[PDB]
């Protein structure tokens, strides 16, 4: 899978996420921590569009 | 020497 | 639809028997035969009599010529040396054949007279009168004499019927098949004080002119195979049950209060087999016999039953009560079906064993509970897949022998295997609870009722083998009735299990897709093994969700390897809240452990159970902690502390502490945590800080908060406590160390179990528990390594083994002072002796257990002592030793000790068939042939053991080392 | 004899009377 480090506010912005996103029932393939967590290779380039959002 | 089961626990009825 | 295969039809028996002697041990009577010829011309009639010799035979009181040959007496010629245990097997089969009921061929022929062929062509009444003497008749029944020389009423002397099957043949000549169905009259000439026990209510007593002695009549009103007939001669106390006024009670002197306590509940289990079949019991009065040195601990005959006086226990004795209670039940289950119904053949066993086991189950179901009921279909279950695998597989309905994986024939039934035969009626038990699953138990009970109704019309009736048909059953009309009742045949069920004689083996893969969000299951099933069969049927598989516990049933499609199942939400873990169980109530599940991406809590395949088989299903470790943890169901948390027993993880041994520390947990279950806790503790060993497992816990319920060494008084009023309380330091002793040696702090803390025992709070016997704390302190025991091969000594005995040696040494002593109500100390001083002497502390001595195993001592010590003896042969691969067992079965008083030998001796061989050792002689090897020859043919089962342990040491082929 | 002595097993004429019923009643 893919290892991605992030905030835990930014966590909380990608869970949203992944409760929006219809492509997969859900966009966070495991939650190890909050700084540490799996991501599908898919919204990522979405996500760097997003932080202007967020 | 008897039922020994807690049945009443299991199920309500 | 049935017609006799003797060409007579036996309309009516008279069986009397006169004058026994018990000093003599011999029976003298004379027997009339009423026959009604089906077909003209039937010249010569064969009746079966085994060992029988008689003085005259009269046809219509004309003498006629009789001739007799007995085949099964000498099945192999004294001339041919074959070894091979095939060649014995086919000659034996040849001879069974000869001797068969069911077969026209009789071992006995008697030639009609010249004058009589002129009456035997018209159809009319025939009587044939014949008078036997047997001076020391084998397997017709047993007789027990004390030492002690006094009247035989007086000493309490006692003579019971022994054998099983058809052994009613040898005691009196009579048509001895299942198939034959007559009315029965039996008249036997007994002392006064002695009352005479026979099948059927007594009619009449007349006193003798001497008067000290009398007749007593017995007529049973429903015609009956010969095999159910039993007759036994003792002074036993009479009894007439408070709430049934037709059961009679029967037990040897002194014995009456051990009596009242055991047939106690035996109203219960009537009570329960006439709620569930609608038809009342057929007999007209029930009689229950309790005998010591019985052949079988539970025996079941028509309108009458033998059981040993073991099985008699006091209110206070506890563990032999509910052994009792069974034992009761499934007799009188053998009495409602299969005493009452007749086998229309021999192939048709099955169907009638299946419903008094399948009825004696549903007894059992609610005594015990769903969960114990549970708990013994899975042993069942196991017992018949292990032993599949074991040899061959379990054919029933013998159509020809057809399986010939089995070594012994499946012809006759003292062909059969004992071990196999046992297995044979579990499985058709089983297919019972199958077809109960297949549909509801309302229909099967209906169909059980229609079976009770025509062997009543056949009963009410004397039409010969017309109306009497109705009453025997076959297999074929079984699925009938099933069919007509439910619309649906159970033809194809029985086809996939009976007729295929195979087991089922599943090994599952799971794969999980989180895209997809579905489970995919992947079977493989190893049908290579010739007792195992390929399986197409549907498997169901119970898989527990955060939402709920949902089933799917996915078909196991050859063409198919992979079944995709729909994944449930797993917002439950998003947000807390209630996960309801398979059961009605629901608790709080912890899912740290559980992974974000799977949803399903666990997975189970075939909880229910409602097809056999057998599941090697893998599955995450914090899944199977889970499962056990919230089960509702006690096969599941049985096949997850398994599943434990592989995965030493410190979070499944919390499971197992958890299952023990949680209430309203089955008792059998937190029995299995404790064994698999002490199993885990060993395989993490040096990875453990804390205190010995169950340690704390012992303490904890069975000791004082104040004082760990002081044990709170023992109670048993809860009847749960016994069972933990005995668990807990067999567990400990089995817990071992770094260097796997039982820690001294934990046989410390068992030795001071002992000393603050005490016996003045508990209602209940102790002596049960007593033997399990001796047993634990043999566990404990650690084998020492001699050095240069030094010999055991007293000075060299380890100290920590010494003051074992002194608490078993002690608790004979006490034995011998005051005995144990079934002699369990004893039996457990003689194991821990034994394991002592195994061990490398105390010279092992093979006189000490000979010496307990002789006839004088009580029968559980005699068996145990047997046992060490084995076990000591096989050690030391002494000839001398195994010659005094053979020895000892030549001639031993007792039959059931005899086979139990023969057994032990086939569970614990010497030498097996491969290895060469030095009892490799022409002479054993000819000794063990001459022993299957003769001498065991009368008891029908020495021979069974005979022929297995002829296996377990040279096999179907010719010894390997034959000189 | 003088360590670990065991009473001799002595055969018994009528045993089930006497192992059946209870040493304490």
């Amino acid at each position: 899978g893919v290892l991605i480090e992030c905030d835990p506010a930014m966590k909380q912005f990608l869970l949203y996420l992944d409760e929006s996103n219809a492509l997969g029932k859900k966009f966070i393939i495991q939650d190890i921590d909050d700084t540490h967590v799996f991501v599908i290779a898919e919204l990522v380039n979405v996500l760097q569009e997003r932080v202007g959002e967020l | 020497p008897w039922n020994l089961s807690n049945d009443e626990y299991y199920y309500p009825k | 639809g049935f017609e006799s295969p003797r060409p007579y039809k036996l309309t009516h028996q008279v069986v009397c028997i006169n004058n026994i002697n018990f000093q003599r041990k011999s029976v003298v009577g004379f027997v009339e035969l009423t026959i009604f010829p089906t077909v003209a011309n039937l010249n010569r009639i064969k009746l079966n009599s085994k060992q029988c010799r008689i003085y005259r035979v009269r046809i219509n009181d004309l003498e006629a010529a009789f001739i007799y040959n007995d085949p099964t007496l000498e099945v192999c010629h004294s001339e041919s040396k074959q070894r091979n245990l095939n060649y014995f097997s086919n000659a034996y089969a040849a001879a069974v054949s000869a001797v068969d009921p069911d077969a026209g061929n009789g071992e006995l022929c008697i030639k009609v007279p010249s004058e009589l062929w002129k009456h035997v062509d018209e159809l009319k009444v025939l009587k044939i009168h014949i008078n036997f003497s047997l001076d020391q008749p084998k397997g017709g029944l047993h007789f027990v004499v004390p030492s002690v020389e006094g009247s035989m009423a007086e000493r309490g002397a006692h003579v019971f019927s022994c054998g099983y099957q058809n052994s009613t043949r040898f005691w009196f000549p009579c048509v001895d098949s299942y198939s034959e169905l007559c009315t029965w009259k039996l008249e036997f000439t007994v002392d006064a004080a002695m009352v005479a026990v026979s099948n059927g209510d007594l009619v009449e007593t007349v006193y003798t002119h001497d008067m000290r002695k009398k007749t007593f009549h017995y007529m049973l009103t429903i015609p009956t195979a010969a095999s159910n007939i039993s007759l036994a001669i003792g002074p036993f106390e009479i009894l007439v049950d408070p709430y049934m006024h037709e059961v009679t009670h029967f037990c040897l002197p002194q014995l009456l209060p051990l009596l009242k306590h055991t047939t106690s509940y035996l109203h219960e289990v009537f009570e329960f087999y006439e709620e569930i079949l609608t038809c009342r019991y057929p007999y007209s009065c029930f009689k229950t016999v309790f005998i010591d040195e019985a052949y079988v601990e539970v025996a079941a005959y028509a309108s009458m039953s033998i059981f040993s006086t073991n099985l008699l226990h006091s209110a206070m004795i506890i563990d032999e009560t509910p052994l009792t209670r069974r034992c009761l039940a499934q007799s009188l289950a053998q009495q409602f079906f299969g005493c009452f119904i007749s086998r229309m053949s021999w192939s048709d066993e099955w169907v009638l064993k299946g419903i008094s086991g399948y009825i004696y189950g549903l007894w059992m179901k609610k005594t015990f509970g769903v969960n114990e009921y549970r708990h013994w279909i899975k042993e069942e279950l196991d017992k018949i897949v292990a032993y599949e695998l074991k040899t061959g597989g379990v054919l029933l309905h013998p159509i020809f022998n057809p399986a010939s994986h089995l070594h012994f024939s499946i012809k006759h039934p003292h062909t059969l295997s004992w071990e196999y035969y046992s297995m044979f009626q579990c499985k058709a038990h089983l297919v019972m609870r199958l077809i109960e699953n297949r549909i509801s138990m309302e229909f099967m009970l209906q169909v059980f009722n229609k079976l009770l109704s025509l062997a009543s019309t056949a009963s009410s009736q004397k039409f010969q083998s017309h109306m009497w048909s109705q009453m025997l059953v076959s297999t074929s009309g079984f699925l009938k009735s099933i069919s007509n009742v439910s619309g649906k045949d159970i033809q194809p069920l029985i086809k996939q299990w009976v007729d295929q004689s195979g087991v089922v083996k599943f090994y599952g893969s799971f794969a999980f897709n989180r895209k997809r969000n579905v489970l995919e299951l992947e079977i493989k099933q190893d049908y290579t093994s010739p007792g195992t069969q390929k399986y197409v049927g549907p498997l169901k598989v119970t898989v527990q969700e955060l939402d709920g516990s949902f089933n799917h049933t996915l078909q196991i499609e050859e063409n198919s390897l992979k079944h995709d199942i729909p994944c449930h939400s797993k917002s439950r873990r998003n947000k807390k809240k209630k996960i309801p169980l398979m059961n009605g109530e629901e608790v709080d599940m912890d899912l740290s452990a559980m992974d974000a991406d799977s949803p399903l809590l666990w997975i189970r395949i075939d909880p229910d159970m409602s097809v056999l088989r057998k599941v090697e299903f893998e599955q995450a470790d914090f899944m199977w902690q889970y499962q056990l943890r919230y089960e509702r169901d006690v096969v599941a948390q049985q096949e997850s502390i398994l599943a434990l027993e592989k995965f030493p993880t410190p979070a499944s041994r919390l499971a197992l502490t958890d299952i023990l520390e949680q209430e309203q947990c089955f008792y059998r279950v937190r029995m299995s945590a404790c064994f698999c806790l002490a199993k885990i503790a060993n395989s993490m060993v040096s990875t453990w800080t804390g205190p010995p497992a169950m340690k704390s816990l012992f303490t904890r319920m069975f000791c004082c908060k104040s004082c760990p060494n002081i044990v709170k008084t023992n109670n048993f009023m809860s009847f749960q406590s016994y069972f933990l309380q005995k668990t807990m330091p067999v567990a400990m002793a089995l817990l071992r160390d770094v260097h796997n040696l039982c820690p001294k702090e934990v046989l410390t803390f068992i030795l001071d179990l002992i000393k603050y025992n005490d016996n003045r709070k508990n209602k209940f016997s102790d002596n049960y528990y007593r033997a399990e704390m001796i047993d634990a302190l043999a566990n404990s025991v650690t084998p020492a390594v001699s050095v240069n091969n030094e010999v055991r000594t007293l000075d060299n005995l380890n100290p920590d083994v010494r003051l074992i040696l002194e608490e078993i040494t002690r608790f004979l002593n006490m034995e011998k002072l005051l005995p144990s109500y079934r002699h369990t100390i004893t039996v457990s001083c003689l194991r821990a002796i034994r394991v002592l002497q195994k061990n490398g502390h105390v010279p092992s001595d093979p006189a000490l257990f000979k010496s307990y195993a002789e006839y004088g001592h009580f029968v559980d010590i005699r068996i145990a002592a047997l046992e060490a003896v084995v076990d000591y042969t096989k050690v030391d691969r002494s000839y001398e030793e195994l010659q005094w067992l053979l020895n000892m079965i030549q001639n031993d008083p007792v039959p059931y000790v005899r086979h139990k030998i023969l057994n032990m001796l086939t569970k614990n061989p010497p030498f097996t068939k491969n290895m060469e050792s030095p009892l490799c002689n022409e002479a054993l090897v000819d000794q063990l042939w001459k022993l299957m020859n003769s001498g065991t043919s009368h008891d029908w089962r020495l021979r069974c053991g005979a022929v297995d342990l002829y296996f377990t040491l040279f096999g179907l082929s010719r010894p390997s080392c034959l000189p | 004899v003088s360590t670990f002595p065991l009473i001799a097993a002595r055969p018994f004429t009528i045993p089930y009377l006497t192992a059946l019923l209870p040493s304490e009643l």
